[PDB]
């Protein structure tokens, strides 16, 4: 008997498929995540500036108190 | 619909970026002069005082007392 290559079928490797496809982020989703992350934001930003005028108003007041400076 | 909902899908479809550039600096204009909040700003900024206080001679006045803690002029109680 004389022996050479051989062949193998069994799935035939699948060729020419489309692999890409969308994840996460759909479209109205990420826009909700967006405008949300933004209306968090100035919320908690100007909490902090209004907290400063507690401290802004007390530290110009150290210069009207002290006048034998 | 003539332009309100058949022009603006257009903007979206080519050039989408063109759409943000006049929604939010349109509303930049619109929000400052509707909106029950933006006098309040300006109460403060005034309140603040940069230079320091001037003495004035007291003769028969009306709302002016003594440094000390008393109720005089107005002085800023808004929000704590």
């Amino acid at each position: 008997x004389x022996x050479x290559x051989x062949x193998x079928x069994x799935x035939x490797x699948x060729x020419x498929x489309x692999x890409x496809x969308x994840x996460x982020x759909x479209g109205y989703s990420m826009f909700a995540v967006g405008i949300g992350a933004l209306l968090f934001g100035y919320w908690s930003m100007m909490k902090w500036n209004r907290e400063r005028r507690r401290l802004q108003i007390e530290d110009f007041e150290a210069r009207i108190a002290l006048m034998p400076l | 619909a003539e332009r309100v909902a058949a022009f603006l899908k257009n903007v979206w479809a080519k050039e989408p970026v063109l759409v943000a550039s006049f929604a939010i600096a349109g509303l930049a204009v619109i929000l400052p002069t509707l909106s029950p909040y933006t006098k309040y700003s300006l109460m403060i900024n005034x309140x603040x005082x940069x230079x320091x206080x001037x003495x004035x001679x007291x003769x028969x006045x009306x709302x002016x007392x003594x440094x000390x803690x008393x109720x005089x002029x107005x002085x800023x109680x808004x929000x704590x």
